[PDB]
């Protein structure tokens, strides 16, 4: 059977799916197909907010049902990296942002490598994974970027 | 030091932050040519966790050629006092006196500010005196102070219809199907506390906001750009009196301010 998943702007997914995948699956899928990250993923059906473990059978999803997709994304800060030679660039970020997402972000804005980003922070080296709120990392905090060879 | 940066040509800004070789930069700069297709400049939003309530409420401002009649309502200034003393639990808050003094204060500063910018001879002259309006922190978190409340009224009134069976946009039912969402009070503790400190605004907020200030808020997502995401409404479908304001949100984590007609 096939599923339809609204975004807040009507838009429409229609996914392959069967009644037995469970909450986690779809969220997956909508991943693979949007490229929208899971723990983002906020997915809700009747009034009710769907349950990673609970399965589509479990809350009487029939062919062709909408479930609507609230995004977790927050949206409205920036933060600094410094780098050595000076110059400051200012990236959009939200706090739930890994560190990989922050050097990817570096990369696509002043074309350096991630591999050789150090992003440092109150004396400690920020390690890929985390995010930055783990750092307690506030808006308008600044990083400093230094790089290797 | 203005919270809103004077403009700058939007191209030569996108040039400026987007270089390097990968989808992203290369959406980015699609993206920010479409814009540029039907506005000239650009001002960058200070990006602090008050960011939505800045590039719409700044938009709406500045603009602004009457006094709109909702904040015009003898009413609304009594809305404290009057919602307060019904609901105890709103006496969470963040930033001798209380929250009905500061509330009404707020409000009081947004109804005098907004009716000073209406009336004035020119438009010039209200750009610039909206201008020099967000230069200081004070008067400004005091503005979004007021904003936050009316999006927390509004909310309460779309819970309550809904409660008794009215119709409602659907934005609430989706907004208070949330876990942490899940009553006006979860809300203002969750979500609206944390609004200008530790976080911003989510996308279903943000109807909340359109609805709170009665503009209807467009924005070009840029990462939504060969999409029909690329230019999303709040509300999608709005009031046809409603003015409408313009923002740009690259990757959905901040918003900055599209410019026409400028000094």
């Amino acid at each position: 059977m096939q599923i339809f998943v609204k975004t807040l702007t009507g838009k429409t997914i229609t996914l392959e799916v069967e009644p037995s995948d469970t909450i986690e699956n779809v969220k997956a899928k909508i991943q693979d197909k949007e490229g929208i990250p899971p723990d983002q993923q906020r997915l809700i059906f009747a009034g009710k907010q769907l349950e990673d473990g609970r399965t589509l059978s479990d809350y009487n999803i029939q062919k062709e049902s909408t479930l609507h997709l609230v995004l977790r994304l927050r949206g409205g800060m920036q933060i600094f990296v410094k780098t050595l030679t000076g110059k400051t660039i200012t990236l959009e970020v939200e706090p739930s942002d890994t560190i990989e997402n922050v050097k990817a972000k570096i990369q696509d804005k002043e074309g350096i490598p991630p591999d050789q980003q150090r992003l440092i922070f109150a004396g400690k080296q920020l390690e890929d994974g985390r995010t930055l709120s783990d750092y307690n990392i506030q808006k308008e905090s600044t990083l400093h970027l230094v790089l290797r060879l | 030091r203005l919270s809103v940066a004077p403009e700058m040509d939007i191209m030569d800004y996108c040039k400026k932050e987007w270089r390097g070789n990968t989808q992203k930069a290369t959406c980015m700069k699609m993206g920010y040519e479409e814009v540029s297709q039907k506005f000239t400049s650009i001002r960058r939003v200070r990006g602090d966790n008050y960011a939505a309530l800045r590039a719409t409420l700044f938009q709406a401002m500045s603009q602004a050629v009457g006094l709109p009649p909702w904040l015009q309502d003898p009413e609304l200034m009594l809305l404290p006092e009057k919602l307060i003393s019904k609901y105890n639990w709103i006496k969470q808050w963040k930033l001798n006196e209380d929250l009905v003094d500061k509330i009404k204060e707020s409000l009081t500063l947004l109804r005098k500010k907004w009716a000073g910018l209406a009336e004035m001879r020119t438009a010039e002259a209200r750009q610039i005196a909206c201008d020099e309006l967000f230069t200081n922190e004070a008067e400004e978190y005091s503005l979004y102070e007021a904003v936050k409340f009316l999006m927390l009224n509004r909310a309460i009134e779309l819970y309550n219809d809904k409660e008794k069976g009215k119709e409602v946009p659907f934005f609430s039912v989706l907004l208070f199907a949330r876990d942490t969402s899940n009553d006006p009070g979860q809300l203002l503790r969750n979500h609206l506390n944390q609004v200008g400190h530790t976080g911003g605004l989510e996308q279903v907020e943000m109807f909340l906001l359109a609805y709170a200030v009665r503009h209807t808020i467009q924005v070009y997502r840029l990462s939504k750009y060969n999409t029909e995401e690329f230019i999303t409404v709040y509300p999608t479908d709005p009031p046809k009196d409603w003015p409408v304001v313009t923002l740009i949100a690259e990757d959905d984590r901040h918003y900055n301010i599209p410019v026409r007609v400028c000094e």
